[PDB]
């Protein structure tokens, strides 16, 4: 029993935009469907609800750009014009039990981004320290990835330690104030053998292509 | 038209503390009672805690309680975890099928002081080729969030050509984690010599520099 | 402009107890973070407490939490340091800072001349 939500990408103002809530374990002749919405660094907001028979209803903000429809048994569907730049929000669905909005099955929430940039994919550079500024008997060594210029959000980032352990930490993205698009810095200490040992960040960002993975492997010192 | 107003907007309090959080609506809530509340932490979907004002979910434990009627609701947090360090909101149903969400309170666990790491990164040989540079300063594991990050460029103070990113607070040892990232074109950056990071903190008697040469690596 | 003049301190047994006292002339202090630092000889600088504004809370050291509190006394322009439990490890000479940043981010600019804790 759970819900996913499909069909945030980036588009241009003024384009029309279909989301689709797919639903698995519960019945929509049973069960309505919420939607809500959430911008960047902002709360949560309420968009509408579907109930069984089909008829919606929607916030005071929605002025009819909003419309809801039931697609199939397992599929919702979300349909939105007149897109803007304040649009730009990550998308929940939620299974509701009744018009209230109180419930505790929810999607994890597709990303729409409105916007006139292209999809531009990251630039992954490494981050390492000056060799003469780390101490010679460190025990452990702080790495990192700068994933710079890209759009929209998100990119994510893993890491290959080879025979070592260690904990890895994403710092949320920074807007670029010039071009408009995103980067990230994704951080890895590890303690060991990190002096003779090749580290490797991979960088998925997914609005580019689905199989868009950069790897990129270094050293701490280049000795 | 109608107001769902959540005070205070952030709140502190240690492992063990309590927290309270209050909802008041310009308008009676449906059956005087349709107030949820939910908890939500960074890229996930809110957790329902509280239904119907003061039922209990699912799932969430005993330590939190919701209480009050008509217009004005309280959700209490005891005996805190740092798990809890979190987003808050409440959401009343209304009369009219209308769903309207609080404008939410950040629940900060509070901890003793911890002054932060610092680490500097110059920029690598692979960027350098593409015509920018970004330098970046590393804040490591502090307590409270309160930091100042300063650049200098051959001993000048730079302006308008640095950005930072923090984390969420951790939900181990309570800590944040900054970065400030200073970005200059390759003609700017070969230019100059000495790339300085200054930064100060409340658990820092004096400020703290880390630097280096570019090219004496 | 603002002079920091640290008092209260001295001899104590283990176990016993002083309030430090940390009294600002010239500036109103009830603007700024007031934070509590101590040095024993030959040894760093370190953190003890700090007392924002009035309303915005206290914050204190890991060595010293449970034991130490301190307060304000706007009206007076003095920010005091009630020392409970006190060990021999809290030997050092205790500093007054004003922080000079309203938004607390740790600018200490002026200091007072500190005030001898012994415990012995």
């Amino acid at each position: 029993q759970s819900l996913e939500e499909s069909g945030g990408r980036l588009v241009t103002p003024g384009t029309p935009l279909t989301l689709t809530c797919t639903v698995s374990g519960f019945s929509l002749s049973t069960y309505n469907i919420h939607w809500v919405r959430q911008a960047p660094g902002k709360g949560l907001e309420w968009i509408g609800v579907i109930d069984t028979g089909g008829g919606t209803y929607f916030a005071s903000w929605a002025k009819g750009r909003f419309a809801i429809s039931k697609t199939s048994s397992t599929t919702v569907d979300l349909k939105m014009t007149s897109l803007t730049a304040a649009d730009t929000a990550t998308y929940f669905c939620a299974k509701g039990f009744d018009y209230s909005a109180s419930t505790n099955l929810w999607g994890p929430g597709t990303l729409v981004t409105i916007s006139s940039a292209s999809t531009q994919s990251p630039s992954v550079f490494p981050l390492t320290r000056c060799c003469k500024n780390i101490p010679s008997n460190a025990t452990s060594v702080t790495l990192g990835c700068l994933a710079t210029g890209y759009f929209p959000e998100p990119v994510m980032v893993t890491w290959d330690t080879g025979s070592l352990n260690g904990t890895t930490m994403t710092l949320p993205a920074t807007t670029l104030t010039l071009s408009g698009h995103y980067a990230t810095i994704s951080l890895l200490t590890v303690s060991g053998a990190w002096a003779k040992q090749m580290f490797t960040c991979r960088v998925a960002h997914t609005p580019s292509s689905t199989d868009w993975v950069d790897n990129k492997t270094f050293s701490v010192c280049s000795r | 038209e109608l107001d769902m107003t959540q005070t205070p907007s952030s709140v502190s309090a240690p492992v063990g503390g309590s927290v309270t959080i209050n909802c008041q609506s310009s308008q009676s809530v449906y059956g005087n009672n349709y107030l949820a509340w939910y908890q939500q932490k960074a890229g996930q979907p809110p957790k329902l805690l509280i239904y119907r004002a003061s039922t209990l979910a699912s799932g969430a434990p005993s330590r939190f309680k919701g209480s009050g009627s008509g217009t004005q609701f309280t959700l209490t947090i005891s005996d805190l975890e740092s798990d809890d360090a979190a987003t808050y909101y409440c959401l009343g149903y209304y009369n009219g099928v209308i769903n309207v969400f609080g404008g939410g309170t950040n629940v900060e666990i509070k901890r003793t002081v911890g002054a932060p790491s610092v680490f500097i990164f110059p920029p690598s040989d692979e960027q350098l080729k593409s015509g920018t540079a970004s330098v970046v300063c590393l804040l490591n594991n502090f307590y409270p969030r309160e930091a100042k990050v300063q650049w200098k460029v051959d001993n000048a103070l730079q302006s308008g050509n640095s950005q930072e990113s923090v984390t969420e607070q951790d939900s181990k040892d309570s800590t944040y984690s900054l970065s400030s990232t200073l970005t200059l074109s390759k003609a700017d950056y070969e230019k100059h010599k000495v790339y300085a990071c200054e930064v100060t903190h409340q658990g820092l008697s004096s400020p703290v520099t880390k630097s280096f040469n570019r090219g004496e690596c | 402009e603002v002079q920091l003049q640290e008092s209260g301190g001295g001899l104590v047994q283990p176990g016993g107890s002083l309030r430090l006292s940390c009294a600002a002339s010239g500036r109103t202090i009830s603007r700024y973070a007031m934070s509590w630092f101590r040095q024993a000889p030959g040894k760093e600088r370190e953190f003890v407490a700090t007392a924002r504004r009035s309303g915005d809370g206290a914050f204190y050291a890991d060595s010293v939490q449970g034991r130490f509190t301190v307060s304000r006394d706007d009206a007076k322009n003095t920010v005091y340091l009630q020392m409970n439990s006190l060990k021999p490890e809290d030997t050092a000479v205790y500093y007054c800072a004003i922080d000079s940043d309203t938004f607390y981010s740790g600018s200490y600019d002026y200091w007072g001349q500190g005030t001898q804790v012994t415990v012995s």
